[PDB]
């Protein structure tokens, strides 16, 4: 029996409770996301890793969840491997940025997959 | 008027069976499976369906000559035998839309389901489907939210959401919910919610319930760095409790409260969905008291219209069954509501058991909820059956677990985040299913623990 | 706690089953009429039906430990066969008073119907009967009003009160509606009423129909001399909306509304017995949707049942059915619950479908309401079934009478009044019934005309 | 195409997009300034940097907008080049002060300019 | 302004919809002045007293980019508000960057026009010159260069 440790286990959504993503790994869903249609798209964060609530508590209302958009959504890109170069890309110039993948399905507006490319230092 | 009036009774076959007719475009359509009493031609079972369901009575009342029914009547357009079946046939009614009051799922079971099921010349009546025209649809709310905002809000892609309804049933103190929907949440889980039962009673009280558990869901969403929720249960014995209860989620900033909508009603569910939209509450349908309507193929009303009914009177997700669990339910038919709850455009597929193409006019999609009797060992089922539009819950299944609620949680996450790695790499949940989370038991500890105690555990039985 | 938590599933039977059981005065009780799946000891189903409705769930959950279920579970305490009965039984169930929620049939028809009908275990499942402790009662507002104050308010004694539902059912102007009503009431009937499906339409607004049956029952009442009034349906879309129109019902001065509680739902009636009690408006319940429940002698609630929770919701007058007309109802059964409806004290028999001896501790009655398909001929029997404590109504056959409403409505005055002195008289109206009416025809015009429109109507058909 | 980055790049209003103004092209502003009939004045703040909402968050409330006064509002001066000694003068004492200059159009009442004379170090 | 607004659109001139200068000049100062003294030049027929109603921002907006900066920052002074829809989410690099092109082409333009440049005459050197050290302002330079939306006014 064991006790799920309370301390540095800060998660991040989808994929986060499976081992790290090997680059091959990485690969299938870059891979997948494109199979489907999805616009693959980056955003990173240098500051505030998690949610907040410092604006405002209404109900839905969290600051902290908008990211900054790496480049632009790369439309009609097919090429998983420029996607991944891009991850490269950004962790030079913010090495201790947070920088996540994401998916757009534009016919149902939904980000239909996220996952987290690179955690900076300790995470 | 015109025909004078000659008092008396006439076969309702007379004015309500039309098969000459021709269905508007704003037509509320329904396909009703009826059995009539032993002389009971069909077209005539099917005449009294339509005229008792909109404006026609036993005998004949002047009154009719006022107005004028070819406008106004409920018309029997047409009969099917069901192919091998007892004097069993699809009797097809159609009802102008004039007929129904806006935005009333109320007003319109009112209308369709009052009092035909009771007739004497019937022995047995079943509503399967109903077609609601854009002309109705219109009317609606719908959904405080649907699929796309709640995924926007929660900040939630690419995966079921995952959820735990905490046991015992009954019984346990305010504070001792909190505990148990602390460690639910702090192992991975996505939300906790109260049983559908849990109300307001003597051994704990909504408002106890609710401070506690917003304190246990705050403390694991910072623990974790994931948005959690954990349903509150806002059914209550009047509106006015209804709507407070509401409200006090609204003060503590929570983001989702619940709803008995069928034990609750549809007047009252329709109240706390337009609270909830105006107050951005997400709000979750429990169905209780369904299975009372919708399990005998013979007799009642068909789930796939409790669903309509809801994506109409308003709810962002609904229990839509697990196929592969505690309570009846097959798969083609739950395949076929639950395009009907999520989207937009849904082709006509007998196949399915859908009987008429439903149109939505871009009424928000809710998200089906597979609950009940259900264990990692079915993670890839759920996945497979529902995809990533779905949230799967893990009652027994979470605080069933030998190490407690986190681990049991942390276990169901793992689990689905697998099937889901699996899935995007190409594997094949249906044929390589049991590898999968198998092979993952292996490199997790908490994983491994859970497969080793529900390993054996299946809900096979020959289903009604 | 006590006793190491041990995961994993065993069966319901281990802690639902105790035939050991001695009921507590202040416990629900519940008879279920349960039809297991085929290798499904009886004690097993009727343990899944206690545990899945109160306090567990299919696998060991270790909080149970925290609170004690030999104080909360739900218990099956017997089985008993239905004598020539495919194997069917009678699962008997106790549950302890802390489980429900005070005042909120929500609440408990949440728990005892919830879940349990679609277990895959079981393949039918029916509620029987509920036995109300008078601790549960107690917390019950109960009928705005009752038999007695409805009587002492509108002034009337001695025989059944008469109504009729104008037709036709949907379609008519609001000023037509009001005329109708006018002619039906001057007539002598006492009442006149919306159909249960008028709410509020294009072709007539809830407020103009308002505004004129009030400016008719005004009329009516003033020229015969005896207090009238005119059902107005408060069923909307939301509470908020029902609400609105009782209100305006109370700005009229009118005396009654009406709401069908069953597609409107318990939380928003229960809303409505407030605010009718505290503004004194009488309220009439029409039970539409119930035959989709209470059909089917396997599967379902039965109507004892629904009659029983809505004299706790609130009604002044519930609708018992006719025995005798348009749809299915027979006499025992029949009888049985119009005693669950009215008494204050109703002892148990099960020749007439009562299970448990029931005590109202004063919770005021309710006045059963015989209507559809019944007619002049009908008189006796209704009188003879009923009694005085009933509301007798005639749709079709008020606006079907050869010489319109006003006729229409004085031959049923007639029939009525007809019937009852010859019961004073010492006649008997079972055997003697025919020729009583049979001989007031001949005195009375209106009345004759309506005797010879449905003389040869019945609606003899073989029940469900 | 390149990222405009989302870190060290706090913003004072007016000019402070364009590169950092030479003492010239400080001149030149001054000077306009006096062209107009404005009168200049200078505020300095050593604390709060930049506007916040401790105190309050109704609509347009915002702590952080007042600074402090340098001295007094400058009237009847036409020396451009006795201002900017002022200038001068305050870094001299706040070091770390920011400091900047207005300019009040006394019928309008209204500040006609205001352009920052001088960061603290590293901003 | 009798009604209640802080803001109105006041026209472009130079951008996607009608408007000729002089009459934009001439209610722009309806808007925003205490006085306005009547000049039919400028279609004013009456001599207009606010008694101190507060003034309104005027709003230049539709069809407008970073070579129309110095023209409108020429036209409307200080006291307006001047947007870019499509100028904005039409830059090759996103919105952020295209913010920044219009940001440096107004600094740009400010600035000229404080050392005392002729946003008239100078207009096009002045952001010629800036596209030249911004990146972000160049890019924008280079995609709306060759637009203007001269047509015959009605
Ligand atoms: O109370 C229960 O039994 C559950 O909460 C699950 O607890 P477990 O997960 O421990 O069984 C059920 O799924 C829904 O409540 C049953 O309904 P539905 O068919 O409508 O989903
Ligand atoms: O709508 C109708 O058909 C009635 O209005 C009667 O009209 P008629 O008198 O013209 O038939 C019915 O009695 C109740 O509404 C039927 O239900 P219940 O069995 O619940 O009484
Ligand atoms: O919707 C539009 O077209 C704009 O939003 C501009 O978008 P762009 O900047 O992309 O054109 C227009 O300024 C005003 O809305 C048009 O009117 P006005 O003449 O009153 O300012
Ligand atoms: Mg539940
Ligand atoms: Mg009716």
């Amino acid at each position: 029996m064991q006790v799920w440790p309370p301390i540095n286990k800060k998660k991040y959504e989808t994929l986060s409770y499976l081992p790290d993503l090997s680059q091959e790994q990485l690969l299938s869903e870059v891979e997948y996301l494109l199979k489907n249609g999805w616009v693959p798209c980056l955003e990173f964060e240098t500051e505030h890793g998690f949610v907040y609530r410092e604006n405002n508590k209404s109900p839905g209302y969290y600051d902290g969840r908008y990211w900054t958009m790496w480049k632009l959504p790369m439309f009609g890109c097919t090429d998983a491997t420029q996607v991944l170069a891009e991850v490269g890309e950004a962790k030079k110039a913010y090495p201790q940025a947070w920088i996540r993948i994401i998916g757009f399905d534009n016919v149902r507006q939904v980000q239909c997959i996220s996952f987290i490319a690179y955690k900076p230092e300790g995470y | 008027a015109s025909v004078g009036f000659k008092a008396g009774v006439k076969e309702y076959k007379l004015t309500y069976y039309t098969p000459e007719y021709q269905t508007k475009d704003t037509d509320i359509l329904a396909a009703f499976r009826v059995t009539p009493q032993p002389g009971v031609p069909p077209e005539e079972a099917g005449a009294a369906v339509a005229a008792e369901s909109s404006t026609g009575t036993w005998t004949t009342v002047w009154t009719d000559g006022l107005t004028s029914l070819d406008r106004y009547k409920g018309r029997c357009y047409r009969i099917e035998r069901v192919v091998g079946e007892k004097d069993q046939y699809i009797a097809y009614v159609a009802y102008p839309l004039d007929l129904f009051e806006e935005g009333s799922v109320t007003n319109m079971f009112t209308s369709i389901v009052g009092n035909v099921f009771g007739f004497k010349a019937l022995r047995a009546l079943r509503l399967e489907d109903l077609r609601i025209p854009p002309a109705y649809v219109k009317t609606f709310q719908g959904p405080p939210h649907g699929i796309q905002v709640e995924r926007d809000k929660l900040n939630k892609y690419g995966r079921p959401l995952l959820g735990c309804t905490i046991k015992p049933k009954l019984g346990l103190s305010a504070k001792n919910y909190g505990r148990a929907v602390y460690e639910c949440l702090r192992g991975g889980l996505d939300f906790t919610k109260d049983d559908e039962n849990v109300n307001s009673q003597p051994f704990m009280r909504w408002r106890d319930r609710f401070l506690f558990c917003a304190e246990a869901l705050y403390k694991a969403q910072a623990e974790t760095g994931e948005i959690k929720g954990h349903y509150l249960n806002a059914t209550a014995g009047t509106c006015e409790e209804m709507i407070k209860r509401a409200v006090f989620a609204r003060e503590l900033g929570v983001p989702i409260v619940m709803h008995d909508y069928l034990t609750g009603g549809f007047t009252a569910n329709t109240s706390l969905a337009h609270y909830c939209r105006d107050n951005g509450l997400l709000l979750h349908i429990h169905r209780a008291m369904h299975a009372v309507i919708d399990r005998q193929k013979n007799h009642g009303i068909h789930f796939r219209v409790l669903a309509k009914a809801l994506r109409m009177s308003g709810g962002d997700h609904i229990h839509s069954g697990t196929v592969v669990g505690k309570l009846e339910g097959e798969r083609d038919i739950t395949l076929g509501f639950v395009d009907l709850l999520r989207d937009d455009f849904v082709e006509q597929d007998r196949s399915r058991g859908i009987y008429f193409t439903q149109d939505w006019v871009s009424l928000p999609g809710v998200l089906p909820v597979a609950s009940g009797g259900i264990h990692v060992w079915h993670m890839p089922a759920l996945t497979e059956i529902f995809g990533d539009d779905s949230v799967l819950q893990f009652g027994g299944g979470t605080l069933g677990h030998p190490w407690g609620n986190a681990p049991g949680a942390v276990a169901n996450r793992v689990a689905l985040e697998a099937c889901v790695k699996a899935r995007n790499e190409g594997r094949d949940l249906a044929q390589e299913g049991n590898e999968i989370i198998r092979e993952a038991c292996k490199w997790s500890p908490e994983l491994a623990a859970a497969c080793e105690v529900w390993k054996e555990i299946v809900f096979n039985f020959a289903a009604v």
